[PDB]
């Protein structure tokens, strides 16, 4: 089974859950998965009612790992309050800069994800599920297709799964270059065969989603926790890590570290610990200047002793860690972030459409040293006015990281003025 | 304009795969670009007919999704990440090596129609920065000598 070439992303875990198999950079097929007790959580789940499973996932305190942190139990509970048919969607779009964690589960332990999808689908009474995977992950696509056929052959998919009376097919859909299709509504829109334009909310997918029907969208990693919850029980699971943010967390670490990769750690871990204790410290042992929290936030070196939780003074985001050291030009880096939002705005809202473009266009002039005073004053203004009238999260955050760089590194920006 | 049967078979299978046929629009477009080296403009009308969609819907879709290219035919698309992490770790060195070897910059196609360099946003391999793809295959760039070996695999 020859698949496209993939780089071997380093992975390390102190919990040995989501990365139990995926810490090794190869495809774990069904026989090997079955040898680790794979699909036994599914068998257990099918002897429970859907309601019991919803309850177990609720009492586990599992929160969505896609960014928003929404409690998975309550989300499932909302969808089942509305009449069927109902749809389950696995969000595998992972297009945010610095994020490369979902792919390793997909490419190395697909059966973990599939098992999660089946349990989750049965829990909300969904007879059709979808994996929406970005088009720049072709190997993941092909690996998932083959894994699905394997599971089908073993009787874990199809009609009347293991005499349970439950029917499920999992369809795999591919993106074609659009960060915005990771937003749940725009994903459904793409799944319906249209442009990836986010829908006004409310209504939310759990009420009106795919074909206007109750739809649950969950992140790959959220789903991958479900087998563990069924297997261990809610009471044991909730005691993993800190109580406010329970469960294993995956931290993608990149940039100027000695050991860039995916790290499975508890959320009570510190930013300093991620970089130095796990990621092996900085390259050349240069001083850390800044940490870009993907394309969302910018933390300085005076802020490394903060937990990696969704606490007030926590790192938050999706725990994405891009390290910049002392020689790295952060206005050059800020430009790169600007350029991302420019290429990814869907264009529906005027301040986002125009603001994402102008932020990048003007910052390039500042970087190249050809900006006028009016270009500078205008960059500032554009940066604080991407948000208004916006109907999705991208517009609300397109200027956040850059604004923090202006506030936290004023001396470096003065150099360009 | 009519597709070859070979291609039409694959397109039909994607269309039969989903419960509704219009959900196969992206899989169909991928298949067309794979087969021709680009999306021919004249392909969209007959695709729209198979999907039971209006043409202008398909035009809007092709326009929206950046993987698809209607301008330039290329056997091998070298997608080079230009986002923040790869920038830090040496996108500019990769592009220079590509220029030294192939004689082309981002957005250009070699005169033989063999390779096109395509600048892309983060490819979700940031730990192995700087990252590039050659069609479906994906790699970290280490050096010009190493890149030259990899490119020699595509004939
Ligand atoms: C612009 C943008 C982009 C993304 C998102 C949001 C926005 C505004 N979301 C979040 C997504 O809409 C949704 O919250 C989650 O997928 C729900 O799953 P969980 O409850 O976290 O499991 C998101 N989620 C995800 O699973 N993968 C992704 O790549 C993205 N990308
Ligand atoms: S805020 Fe931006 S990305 Fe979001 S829907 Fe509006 S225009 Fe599109
Ligand atoms: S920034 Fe290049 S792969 Fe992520
Ligand atoms: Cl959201
Ligand atoms: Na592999
Ligand atoms: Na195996
Ligand atoms: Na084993
Ligand atoms: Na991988
Ligand atoms: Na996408
Ligand atoms: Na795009
Ligand atoms: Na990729």
């Amino acid at each position: 089974r020859s698949y496209p070439a993939i780089p071997r992303i380093y992975a390390e875990t102190t919990l040995n859950m989501l990365l139990k198999r995926a810490k090794k950079p190869r495809v774990h097929s069904i026989d090997e998965y079955l040898k680790d007790g794979g699909y036994q959580a599914l068998e257990k789940a099918l002897n429970m009612s859907p309601e019991e499973i919803i309850d177990w996932v609720d009492k586990s305190t599992l929160r969505g790992r896609g960014g928003a942190g929404f409690p998975t139990g309550k989300k499932w509970k909302f969808a089942v309050q509305n009449p069927g048919p109902r749809y389950f969607i696995c969000n595998a779009d992972e297009s945010e800069p610095g994020t490369f964690k979902d792919r390793i589960i997909i490419e190395r332990d697909p059966h973990l994800l599939i098992e999660g999808i089946i349990i989750s689908s049965y829990a909300i009474g969904a007879n059709e599920a979808y994996i929406y995977i970005r088009g720049e992950y072709p190997a993941g696509y092909y690996i998932l297709r083959d894994a699905i056929e394997e599971a089908k052959k073993k009787g874990f998919l199809g009609k009347n799964i293991l005499g349970s009376g439950f029917d499920l097919e999992i369809y795999v859909a591919r993106g074609a270059g659009a960060y915005i299709c990771g937003e749940e509504t725009a994903l459904i829109e793409s799944l319906e065969g249209k442009r990836g334009h986010p829908r006004l909310k409310p209504p939310y997918p759990v009420q009106k989603g795919l074909w206007g029907k109750p739809t649950v969208v969950n992140n790959v990693k959220t789903i991958a926790n479900v087998p563990f919850i069924i297997s261990m029980g809610w009471e044991e699971y909730r005691y993993i890590g800190p109580s406010d943010y329970a469960g294993p967390k995956l931290f993608p670490v990149s940039g100027k570290v000695k050991k860039p990769g995916v790290y499975e750690l508890p959320m009570n871990t510190t930013l300093r610990e991620v970089i130095f204790k796990y990621a092996g410290g900085t390259l050349g042992n240069k001083k850390v200047k800044a940490v870009f929290s993907g394309a969302l936030d910018c933390f300085s070196s005076e802020e490394l002793d903060i937990p990696m939780d969704y606490s007030p003074l926590g790192f938050g985001g999706t725990g994405t860690v891009i390290v910049l050291t002392e020689e790295d030009d952060i206005v050059e880096a800020a430009l790169k972030i600007a350029e991302f939002y420019e290429h990814e705005t869907c264009g529906q809202c005027t301040p986002c459409r125009v603001g994402c473009y102008e932020q990048a266009n003007l910052l390039e002039k500042i970087y190249k040293g050809e900006a006028t005073e009016q270009d500078w004053e205008g960059f500032d203004f554009v940066n604080r006015n991407i948000q208004p009238t916006s109907i999705c999260g991208l517009g609300a955050v397109a200027g956040r990281l850059i604004r923090q760089t202006l506030e936290k590194f004023p001396e470096e920006w003065e150099k360009y003025r | 304009f009519e597709f070859p049967e070979e291609l039409k078979t694959k397109l039909q299978e994607h269309i039969n795969y989903f419960p509704k046929k219009r959900q196969a629009i992206l899989l169909c477009l991928h298949e067309i670009q794979n087969y021709y080296g680009y999306i021919p403009p004249e392909s969209l009308k007959p695709l729209a007919d198979m999907l039971e969609l209006p043409l202008n819907h398909v035009e809007g879709v092709v326009a929206f999704y950046d993987m698809f290219d209607r301008e330039d035919k290329a056997k091998y698309r070298i997608r080079v990440c230009v986002s923040i992490v790869c920038h830090l770790m040496g996108t500019n060195k990769l592009l220079k090596a590509l220029e030294n070897i192939l004689g082309i910059k981002p957005g250009e196609v070699t005169p033989d129609g063999k390779f096109k360099i395509v600048p892309v946003q983060c490819l979700g391999a940031c730990s192995e920065a700087p990252v590039f793809m050659v069609n479906d295959d994906e790699y970290k760039f280490e050096s010009e000598v190493q890149l030259n070996e990899i490119l020699s695999r595509y004939t």
